[PDB]
RNA sequence: AGGGGAUCGAAGAUGAUCAGAUACCGUCGUAGUCUUAACCAUAAACUAUGCCGACUAGGGAUCGGGUGGUGUUUUUUUAAUGACCCACUCGGCACCUUACGAGAAAUCAAAGUCUUUGGGUUCUGGGGGGAGUAUGGUCGCAAGGCUGAAACUUAAAGGAAUUG
């Protein structure tokens, strides 16, 4: 029954076999490796500060259409360049 | 069906079922005194006999083995118990 | 169910099958009530009174509700030799 | 409970035995075993009759009990016990059903064919188990006339017979109304047989 | 190979009332078993029940009289302390009115509200309601 | 979802069986598949007993017959209709026509 | 073809089930009798519909119509049902039975008329 | 004027029949909707849902509503009812007929103590509706109906005053979760408390008592 | 594309790979 | 690798077809197709359904075994014996009907005895992609097998059934 064992004496298996498992949940792993200090842009903190490089026209994805105002930054703290969103009407005209 | 004496099943129902199969298990087998008309030797046998069973002497044969019931050799006699 | 001061409270007390003692579902539709008569001195069936027994929808459509009932009547005297315990 | 006179007295049983409802299905089913007495070699299984009587006359105590006569359908679509549940019918008020029974019958009001008995009396529980299923849509009891191979679901007192034809459904269908008259209102009396013939349950083509 | 004997117990126990049945076959008959038809039969969710004598474990011939919704096992059966009894009432019974948690405690096997009385506790063996 | 409960054919028990060639397109299909038909039939055919009969020596004779199983695919068994597309409670039937 | 339709043959049933002795076989009656018992918005209406009835008539004479009844036939019905023979069972040569249904017979408290297969 | 097409709602209009756990007690099967209307006016209904759904012509589309209905005093007697009408509030009223049909007794009860008048259950008992599944739990005096609101509502409506509960399954599928929180409360009456094993003499049935008033010409 | 022609595709992707990688001792 | 090499026949060659036709159809044909001695370890290797145990329902076939039947049939006379017939009974390949029950449904005697959730137990999955990829290890003559990530990306992908 069950398919998992139910003996009195099993608890090694049934923690083992959780721990074993909490690997496929997705936000469990990205704990455990760390992903956010290493891959991540930011170092896992919430915000970053950088310079920003040049001015970007991304256009929008289907089926909208639209020339979203961005700019490439580079992160202070590590170099990094990614770009990010400008928000609100004309507001690309505020940073240099 | 639904409602019956288990602990009471019938005879004749007792007597369908499988050897360990009935109220309490027991053997559907016998044994037989068997001996042939020439000598005078009161050999007792096994229903399901799996040796060729003889007289203590006269070199004869009582019965020959099979996959059930054993064959009491030709003429011969036999009461049951 | 009784209650604080012991007054019956719980809007209805349900019937019970009288084969499986298993209690009457207000939607049980098929669960069934049979009436037989008494009949007093010699052949003339007693109006008004009736022996009953109630057999429910599970008893039913199992296709218990013959023997089981033949059982019932038989033990109310109502049969002679026709169910029989032991089979 | 019931006295000595309800017996079987070898009037009937001699009209059972030779209307021929002792004799019943080769292949039986497992429900009707009791009523199975014996069975003869080339397949043949012998009802025992009296428990047949026996039953017969439960069957005929829960006719009557109910009120109203004419609320107590009796049916049949079977061609051989047609005219039986329509003679049953003419004695005891109990409306009768013969032929087609119209799917809708006790459910579905807005039909003009609307029965709201209060009992159901069938005589093939197979050809007839559109009656039965609906029953069972509606509290409505059923008797019924099985036979050893019969679909045993969802009837109630069953009187077991031969139902392969001629006098066997004639007979326990002229037997019911026999002792539905008895019992209470006009027969009495019971040990004298009835003026009614045996034959008048029958069918013909001619 | 058969594992718990007292889960094959009340399980054809259950079984058989669940399909209208009002008796029932048990094999083999275990004393943990029996202890635990008394307390079932204690409280009459069960009637009358016989032993019978193989030479053998036994059979049991129980008389069922409906009302019983559900006898069940509890396996492993757990330890439970004092204060834990309260708390598998609590899951798997079905009202605070009534329903039974039969243990096995070294006073002996009983019902929960017994091992209540008289203050003792120990392992689980299952439920009746 | 499943479409027969026979899968394909019948096997049920076994895993493996020899396959036959198709006998009209040539295919390859496992034995206990197969839309199977004997092909009975008298080499002289209706029409020609007439002269067959008379044209002979012998008294009357006894007419030899040609004697063929034949084995299908799916796919070659429904083009020529020896087969059909039965619906969905009718595919059950097992029945020989 | 000619194919009535429901609305006439609905009226066929309808006069049939009522009036049917004061009905005839001959169209040009009946095709009268549809205008005292009934409304009817057209001849030709009235015509098809007379002329269906009567059709229905000269068949329901050679025995039953399938789906129709009416006073008159269910008399008809009642008393040649009715017939009693000379009785059959009765007896005419004991009671013609095999073995263990004898044994039933006995086993039951009964003597009966013997007879073995 | 209501006239009654079948024997029960005779017996009905007549005063015969003064209460409807006389039809319970009894299973006789509620077929006019007045049975109901008579047997319990002062039963407040409610309208829970009036989703669209859409088929074809033989060709293109099919535009319909779906009206999703609870009757119920606050008194252990609650309904539910779902139509589809090609109407609006057509659905609603034809709903409301078919709800009060499925009128359904409350076996309300004490959580623990028996002071003063149950709020809670018997006992828990729990229904299923395809997938969705509600179960209800008996609950503490203050406790409340801790339920989705939907379900909330058809227990309200239900009589009952605290309870827990617990979903399971597509619980977006409103029509589907309702009608199991229906199947729910509606197998209380169903499951076997020690009080119910006294026995009882089963009463006669208002259809043969008073057959000779029930009966047709 | 077909699964198995896929595979095909990466099988051959692999064998690419390994033999430009090789060029690296 | 040796043997073998009839047939069919990957590659290839050709004749047609096509707008093209590396194809489908036709022709020739290498390897292969068989065997021995070594490898390989994978398939929709399917019942896409772990094993042992218990329990819940009705029916008819059939395979193996056994028991019971003053049954049938076989001789030169009707014994053994062989086959066959009927009932039973274990253990099988399955089939039928049912639906208390289960399920999202298709359907299921298990896919049931599960919110009334616990007989013992082994394995696997945790949105779709990226990807069975990269990397490391390992086994393999090789082809490959076994083990097996992440960055990034994405609002569905997907099942069953319904009506068009
Ligand atoms: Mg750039
Ligand atoms: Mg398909
Ligand atoms: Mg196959
Ligand atoms: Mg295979
Ligand atoms: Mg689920
Ligand atoms: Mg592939
Ligand atoms: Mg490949
Ligand atoms: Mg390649
Ligand atoms: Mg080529
Ligand atoms: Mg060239
Ligand atoms: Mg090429
Ligand atoms: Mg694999
Ligand atoms: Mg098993
Ligand atoms: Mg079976
Ligand atoms: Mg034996
Ligand atoms: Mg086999
Ligand atoms: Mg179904
Ligand atoms: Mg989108
Ligand atoms: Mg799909
Ligand atoms: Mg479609
Ligand atoms: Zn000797
Ligand atoms: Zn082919």
């Amino acid at each position: 029954g069950k398919g998992k064992p139910r003996g009195l004496n099993s608890a090694r298996k049934l923690r083992v076999h959780r721990r074993n498992n909490r690997w496929a949940e997705n936000n469990y792993k990205k704990r455990l490796l760390g992903t956010a200090f290493k891959s991540s842009p930011f170092g896992g903190s919430s915000h970053a500060k950088g310079i920003v490089l040049e001015k970007l026209g991304i256009e929008s994805k289907q089926p909208n259409s639209a020339i979203r105002k961005c700019v490439r930054v580079q992160l202070i703290k590590n170099g990094k360049k990614v770009t990010a969103f400008v928000p609100n009407d004309g507001c690309l005209n505020f940073v240099d | 069906v639904l409602v019956q004496d288990l602990l009471h099943p019938t005879a004749a129902s007792e007597a369908r079922k499988h050897k360990l199969k009935t109220l309490v298990q027991g053997p559907r087998s016998y044994f037989l005194d068997v001996k042939c008309p020439g000598c005078l030797n009161i050999t007792t046998v096994f229903s399901h006999a799996q040796t060729a069973v003889t007289c203590e002497s006269c070199s004869t044969i009582l019965c020959t083995p099979t996959g059930g019931k054993a064959k009491l050799s030709e003429g011969t006699s036999f009461r049951r118990k | 169910m009784e209650n604080d001061k012991g007054q019956l409270v719980e809007l209805y007390v349900p019937r019970k099958c009288s084969a499986t003692n298993r209690i009457i579902k207000a939607d049980d539709h098929a669960s069934v009530q049979i009436n037989v008569a008494k009949v007093d001195e010699e052949g003339r069936a007693i109006p008004g009174e009736y022996v009953t027994y109630a057999l429910s929808g599970y008893v039913r459509s199992r296709g218990e509700s013959d023997d089981s009932l033949n059982r019932l009547a038989q033990n109310d005297g109502l049969l002679k030799n026709v169910w029989s315990y032991s089979r | 409970s019931l006295p000595a006179t309800f017996d079987l007295t070898p009037e009937d049983a001699q009209l059972l035995l030779a209307a021929n409802t002792h004799l019943g299905a080769r292949n039986v089913q497992v429900h009707q075993e009791p009523y199975v007495f014996n069975a003869r070699p080339d397949g043949v299984h012998v009802i025992n009759v009296g428990k047949t009587w026996e039953k017969l006359v439960l069957a005929a105590r829960i006719i009557a009990a109910i009120p109203n006569p004419e609320d107590v359908v009796a049916i049949s679509s079977r061609t051989f016990g047609q005219r039986a549940v329509l003679k049953f019918a003419a004695h005891t008020g109990a409306t009768p059903i013969a032929g087609r029974f119209t799917p809708g019958s006790f459910t579905n009001y807005i039909t003009r064919s609307f029965k709201e008995p209060r009992l159901v009396i069938v005589t093939d529980p197979r050809s007839d188990a559109q009656a039965i299923k609906e029953a069972s849509y509606v509290n409505i009891p059923v008797i019924a006339l099985t036979d050893l191979d019969s679909p045993s679901e969802f009837v109630d007192v069953a009187i077991p017979c031969n139902n392969r034809g001629k006098h066997s459904i004639g007979l326990i269908w002229y037997l019911l109304a026999r002792e539905v008259l008895r019992l209470r209102g006009a027969l009495v009396d019971r040990t004298q047989p009835w003026s009614i013939m045996p034959d008048l349950y029958f069918y013909r083509d001619p | 190979t058969r594992s718990s004997v007292l889960a094959d117990a009340l399980n054809a126990i259950n079984n058989a009332e669940k399909t209208g049945k009002r008796q029932v076959l048990i094999r083999p008959s275990s004393k943990v078993i029996i202890k635990f038809l008394q307390v079932m039969q204690k409280h009459g969710y069960i009637g009358e029940f016989e032993y019978i004598d193989d030479h053998r474990s036994g059979k049991i011939v129980v008389q069922l009289n409906g009302r019983l919704n559900k006898c069940g096992v509890i396996s492993p059966r757990f330890n439970v302390k004092i204060g834990d009894i309260e708390k598998w009432t609590a899951n798997l019974l079905p009202a605070r009115q009534f329903g039974y948690v039969i243990l096995t405690t070294s006073a002996g096997i009983m019902d929960h509200e017994e091992a209540r009385r008289k203050h003792v506790s120990g392992k689980i063996l299952g439920f009746v309601y | 979802p499943k479409k027969r409960a026979s899968n394909g054919r019948n096997k049920k028990g076994r895993g493996h069986v020899k396959p036959v060639r198709c006998v009209n397109c040539s295919k390859s299909i496992p034995k206990d598949k197969a839309i199977k038909r004997m092909a009975i039939r008298n080499i002289v055919e209706a029409a020609a007993v007439r002269d067959l009969s008379e044209a002979s020596v012998y008294p009357e004779y006894a007419l030899p017959k040609t004697y063929n199983k034949l084995h299908y695919c799916v796919s070659c068994a429904i083009h020529a209709r020896i087969v059909r597309v039965r619906s969905r409670e009718d595919r059950k039937n097992r029945a020989p026509p | 073809g000619r194919v009535r339709t429901k609305t006439v043959k609905r009226a066929s049933k309808a006069l049939i089930e009522r009036y049917y002795p004061k009905l005839t076989l001959d169209f040009q009656t009946n095709k009268r009798l549809c205008d005292e018992i009934a409304t009817i918005q057209s001849k030709r209406l009235r015509n098809k519909i007379a002329g269906y009835t009567t059709h229905l008539m000269k068949r329901i004479q050679k025995g039953p119509v399938r789906g129709i009844s009416f006073k008159l036939q269910e008399e008809e019905r009642e008393r040649k049902d009715q017939y009693v023979p000379e009785v059959s069972a009765r007896s005419n040569g004991v009671l013609n039975v095999d073995n263990q249904t004898s044994d039933l017979v006995k086993s039951l408290g009964l003597k009966l008329p013997l007879s073995v297969i | 004027g209501w006239v009654p097409v079948t024997k029960l709602g005779r017996l009905v209009k007549a005063g015969k029949i003064t209460t409807i756990e006389e039809i319970f007690l009894h299973s006789l099967p509620v077929k006019e909707f007045q049975i109901i209307d008579t047997l319990l006016p002062g039963l407040q209904d409610e309208v829970m849902n009036i989703k669209p759904v859409q088929k074809q012509t033989r060709a293109g589309q099919r535009t319909r509503f779906k009206a999703v209905v609870v009757v119920g005093d606050s008194n252990g007697h609650v309904g539910l009812g779902i139509k589809t009408a090609k109407e609006v509030a057509g659905a609603i009223r034809a709903g409301i007929i078919i709800a009060k049909l499925s009128v359904i007794p409350i076996r309300r009860g004490y959580w623990g103590t028996n002071l003063g008048q149950p709020h809670s259950l018997a006992t828990k008992t729990t229904g299923k509706c395809g997938s969705v599944t509600v179960r209800l739990i008996p609950a503490p005096r203050g406790s409340g109906i801790v339920a989705s609101p939907a379900v909330k509502k058809l227990l309200q409506l239900a009589g009952v005053e605290d309870v827990y509960t617990q979903s399971n399954g597509k619980t977006r599928t409103l029509e589907n979760t309702l009608k199991a929180a229906f199947v729910a409360i509606g197998n209380t009456y169903g499951f076997l408390t020690p009080n119910l094993w006294a026995e009882q003499p089963l009463p006669v049935s208002p259809l043969d008592i008073y057959s000779d008033e029930a009966s047709a010409q | 594309m077909r699964a198995k022609w896929r595979k095909k595709r990466t099988r051959r992707l692999k064998r690419k790979r390994r033999k430009v990688r090789a060029r690296s001792k």
